C-alpha cells in the first residue's frame, strides 16, 4: 500500500536562515514518470563534482498535513524537496465528485 | 608607537607622561637634534625545518627626508621616511651583510664561502660514560667537518649497539650497559664511524 | 556553533548592519537580505522591502584596517513612484555617510567610512513578477574592521603541539 | 506613503522631468516611461510615443551637488521617417541644453546641466512588433540636486534613543 | 607510481596545505577539495565544509622561487549566518598571513608568503541545492617552492644515451 | 535470458581520489530506448577529439547488490556508469503487489 | 606528399617535439596530441596521458629567428593526486627551460628558448568523463626556427615563367 513519509516544515525569514522542524508523518506514494517512461536525471555540469537532478510526482491523500515549500525524507535515507501548490485540487466541474487525490511535483536531489 | 614617533619627530619622549584622561602631545624640537639610531634589517627565508637568516647590519642611521603623507579616506596614515646610513667610528663599519640560520649551513659550501664539505669526524674519539648517575654519566657529541663548522643539530646519529649505549639526534651519550658500541653519523651523503666505551 | 573560543569575529557583516538600521529606522516597512515566504504569499499588494546582496569589487587591506565591498541596493514595491522615492531615501541615507557609527544587537558599534556609487538605478523589466516594480543600484560601501589583531600565535602553537 | 516627515526628497527624478516637459510641449503626442495598454491595443496605427528608460553609467558626488545618468531615448511610431524626425527634434531639444530650468507639478523647478551623447540612433529590427518603427539612442544627462543637506543628525538621535 | 627516482617533487600543492591545516585546526568540521558522497547523502542538515578550487590568475618565476595562484574559498552550510561567520574565520586565518610555516604529513613544511584578495563574498542563489547556503570568495595566495634546482642534466644525458 | 554484469563500487573522499573495487556480479538486461525508438548519440563537440554520449535504461532484479553511483562493465569490454536512485522501487499503491523489477538510468560512455 | 622539392620545411612543430620527448622520457606512460580509441576503450582505469593542444597568443618574427605559441598542457588520469604530481613533473621539466636542445627522429635537433606560464592549473569538473581527473594549464613556449632563408627567388622565377 502506502509508505510513511517524514515531512519537514520551515519558513525562511529576512535573515535567510531556514528553520525546518518535524511536522509529523504523511502517507504517500512516488511516481518517477508521467507515463510509461521515466524522467531523465539532470547533470550539474557547472557544479564542482558529481550530482543528479530529478523531478518526480507525489500522490497524497486529500487534506493531508503536507504543504508546498517543505522537505520530504523517504524510508531509505534520501531527502527530497517539494515546491509549488498541489495540482488537481478541485472537484468535478459538472457534478461535484471528489477524487481525494492530489499531485505534488517533488524535486529529488539525493 | 613610541619608537616610530621618536624617529619621525627626532625627540626623546621619556620625560613625557600621559595625562589623567590620556591626553598626550608630541612636541617637535625647538632645535632639530641629529639623534642617531641603531638599525637592524633582518629578512626571513624557510627551507624545511632549517630556515635562512639574512640581515642588513648597520650601527649608525639617521633621518634623510620625510615624504609627503596622505591621510585621506582610502588608506591609513603612511609614514615612509628615507634614512641614509652613516659610518660608525667605534666599530669601523657602516653597512654589513650577514647570513645565519641552520639552513645556511647546508648551502654554505655551495655558495663558495670557505671550502667544500668533504671530510667529517666525531671529536670525542673514545668517550667514557659511567653506568651509574655520576659526574660523567652523560656525554655530548660534536662532529666537526673539514670546514671548521659544527654539524650537530642536523646530522643524526644511529647507535648500532643500543644495548651498550644509545645516541639520539641531540648527540647525548648516557650508556645503558657497560661495553663498546659503534655510532654512525650521516646527513645525506657522508658516513662517519665512532667508537664509544661504556664502563662502571 | 563549535568555533574555537580564542577567535571571536573578524569582519562586521555590513549588510547585517544596513538591514538592521533600516528596520530600526522604519519598523513598519520590513527589510532584509532574503525573500520571506510571507512576502511572496501576496504579490498584487506587497510590503515595500529593501534588499542588500553582496557583489564582487573592491580590495581589502588588513594592515590599514579598511574593508570595502560593492553591496547593491534592490527595492521592490507595487508602484514605480514608491520604488523611486524609496530609492531616493536610501541614496540620501547612504551617499552622505562619512564616518558614521551605528550599534548592532551583538554589542559592537560599526563605523561606516564612505558609501560610493558605481551604477545608477535599474528599472528591471517585469519578468517572473509582473505587478511589483523593482529598482536595482550598486553602492561602493567601505567599512572599518572590528579587530585586526593577527592569529599567527595560536596557529603556531597548535602546529607545534600537533607536529614537532 | 508613510515615509518620515523630516525627510522630504533627495533627487529630481530627471526622467519624470523629461516626460512631463515633452507632454507639455506637444500634448497631442503622448510620452511616458511605460507601455500603456491603450497604446498596445492598436499597432497598425500607433500614436508616436517617447520613452525614457534609465541605464547605468556615470558617477555621483553629494559634495559637488551634481548628478548624472545615462538615460536613453526610445521613439516608436508607424513610419521610419516619422521616427527619424522625432528623434531629430528630441536631439535638438536635449543636446543644446546648458543650464536650463523647467518646473514640475510638484512645485520645484529642476536644473538641467548638460545632456551628452553616448550612442547614436539604433534602428532596431522589428521583432515582436513588426509594423512599428523603433529608434533607440542613449544620452548622458547631468542634473542638479534639489537639497544636498546631510541627514546625519536625525539618524544619530534615533540611534541614541533606540540604544545607549 | 612509476615516476623517475631522480625527480621527487616540484611544487607544494598549496590547496592540500590549506585543506590539511583546516582539518587539523577543527577536526569536528570536515574540509576538502571534493564532494564526498557521505556529505551529499544528507542535505537538510549538512556538516559545514570548506572547499578550495584552483582558478587561473598569477604568473610564476622559477628563478625567484615564487609561486602564486588565485585559489578560491567556497563554504557551504545549512545557515547563512554560519556561512558568514565561517568565511570571516577563514579570512582572519588567511589575510594576515605573511611568512607563515606549516608542515604536511609528507614531511616538508610549506611557507605561505602572502594571501591576497580578489573578489568579495558571493552569496550564490540556491540552484540545485536549496537548503544549503553557499558563499564564494577568491584569494590571491602566493607560496614558496620546495626545490628549485634545474633538471637540465638528466634530460641531457637521457637524450645523449637515446640519440647521438 | 540475462547476462552477468561486473559492478564497481567506490566512494570519493575529500581528496577527490576514487577507489573503485569489485563488488561482485549482477544479472541485468539493457534497454537502449524508452519506446519503439533508440536514444540519439551525444556529441562531445567541445572536447578535443571524438567521443559519444548515451543514456540507457537498465533492468535488474529487486534487492540486487547494484546501487547508484557505481560502474558497470558489460561482457564485450565497454564500461558504463550508473547514477541516481532506482525508479519504480515500490509496490502497488492499491493492493501491494510487487513486480520485483527496477529501472536504472545508466549512462553509456564507451 | 607532392610538395615542391626546393622547399623542405619551415617550422619545428614544437608540440611534436614535446610529445616525442615525453614519450622518450617515460615510455611506460603514453603521451600525444590526440585521443586514441584504445585509451578511450577503458575509462575506470586509464593510462596517464599528457596532451598538448595549440592555442592562440604570441607574435612571430622571421627576421629575429624567433617563434612562440601558447601551447597548453592537459593531463588526464584516474586520480587527482596522480594528475597533480604529473603536472608538477611537467612544470619541473618545462619552466626551467632556457636554451635546451632535443633531437627528433626527422634528423634536426630543436632549440627551446623559454617556456613561460599564462594560466594556473584548471581542475575541470567531470563532464562527459566522470572517473578520470583532468587538469589543464597553459604555457607560453618560445622555440627557434629551423631555417629562416627567404623563398622570394623561386616564387619570382615561377611567376616569370608563367607570365611575362
Amino acid at each position: 500500500n502506502d509508505e510513511t513519509l517524514t515531512v519537514y516544515r520551515g519558513a525562511t525569514d529576512n535573515k535567510g536562515n531556514p528553520n525546518k522542524q518535524v511536522h509529523g508523518t504523511v502517507k504517500g506514494v512516488f511516481a518517477w514518470g508521467p507515463g510509461t517512461s521515466t524522467n531523465k536525471f539532470g547533470r550539474d555540469r557547472n557544479f564542482k563534482g558529481e550530482s543528479s537532478s530529478l523531478t518526480a510526482e507525489l500522490y497524497v491523500k486529500r487534506g493531508a498535513d503536507l504543504k508546498a515549500r517543505d522537505r520530504i525524507r523517504r524510508a531509505n535515507g534520501e531527502e527530497y524537496s517539494v515546491v509549488g501548490h498541489a495540482a488537481w485540487d478541485q472537484g468535478h466541474p459538472f457534478d461535484g465528485f471528489d477524487f481525494g487525490y492530489m499531485v505534488f511535483q517533488v524535486e529529488a536531489v539525493n | 608607537q613610541r619608537n616610530v614617533l621618536e624617529l619621525i619627530w627626532t625627540q626623546d619622549f621619556s620625560n613625557i607622561q600621559p595625562s589623567e584622561f590620556g591626553g598626550i602631545v608630541l612636541e617637535a624640537p625647538k632645535v632639530p637634534k641629529n639623534i642617531y639610531y641603531r638599525a637592524i634589517l633582518v629578512g626571513m627565508d624557510d627551507r624545511n625545518d632549517r630556515p635562512i637568516w639574512l640581515y642588513w647590519l648597520m650601527p649608525k642611521v639617521k633621518l634623510d627626508k620625510l615624504d609627503n603623507q596622505t591621510l585621506n579616506d582610502d588608506n591609513v596614515i603612511e609614514y615612509k621616511p628615507t634614512l641614509k646610513a652613516f659610518r660608525d667610528d667605534v666599530v669601523g663599519y657602516s653597512v654589513a651583510q650577514g647570513f645565519a640560520g641552520p639552513g645556511w649551513r647546508d648551502l654554505v659550501a655551495t655558495a663558495g664561502f670557505g671550502e667544500a664539505l668533504t671530510a667529517l669526524t666525531i671529536t670525542p674519539g673514545s668517550p667514557t660514560v659511567t653506568v651509574a648517575t655520576g659526574a660523567s654519566h652523560t656525554a655530548q657529541l660534536l662532529v666537526e667537518g673539514d670546514n671548521g663548522i659544527n654539524y650537530t643539530p642536523d646530522v643524526v646519529f644511529t647507535s648500532s649497539a643500543p644495548d651498550k649505549a644509545s645516541v639520539s639526534a641531540a648527540g647525548l651519550v648516557t650508556g645503558v650497559a657497560a661495553g663498546s658500541a659503534t655510532i654512525t653519523a650521516t646527513k645525506g651523503a657522508l658516513t662517519a664511524t665512532a667508537t664509544v666505551t661504556v664502563t662502571a | 556553533v563549535v568555533l574555537p573560543d580564542w577567535y571571536e569575529e573578524a569582519f562586521v557583516n555590513v549588510e547585517n548592519l544596513f538591514i538592521d538600521m533600516f528596520t530600526d529606522l522604519l519598523p513598519d516597512y520590513e527589510s532584509g537580505c532574503w525573500a520571506p515566504d510571507d512576502w511572496l504569499a501576496d504579490e498584487i499588494e506587497v510590503k515595500p522591502t529593501i534588499w542588500f546582496f553582496r557583489l564582487p569589487g573592491g580590495r581589502v587591506d588588513w594592515d590599514g584596517r579598511k574593508d570595502e565591498c560593492q553591496l547593491q541596493v534592490m527595492v521592490v514595491t507595487g508602484s514605480r513612484d514608491d520604488s523611486w522615492r524609496l530609492m531616493d531615501f536610501v541614496r540620501a541615507m547612504l551617499l552622505p555617510m562619512q564616518g558614521d557609527k551605528y550599534k548592532m544587537a551583538d554589542g559592537y558599534t560599526a563605523q561606516i567610512r564612505c558609501a560610493g556609487e558605481v551604477a545608477g538605478p535599474q528599472l528591471l523589466t517585469p519578468g517572473q513578477r509582473i505587478d511589483t516594480r523593482v529598482v536595482t543600484a550598486t553602492f561602493k560601501v567601505s567599512v572599518s574592521m572590528k579587530s585586526a589583531k593577527n592569529y599567527k600565535q595560536k596557529l603556531y602553537e597548535l602546529w607545534q603541539a600537533l607536529r614537532g
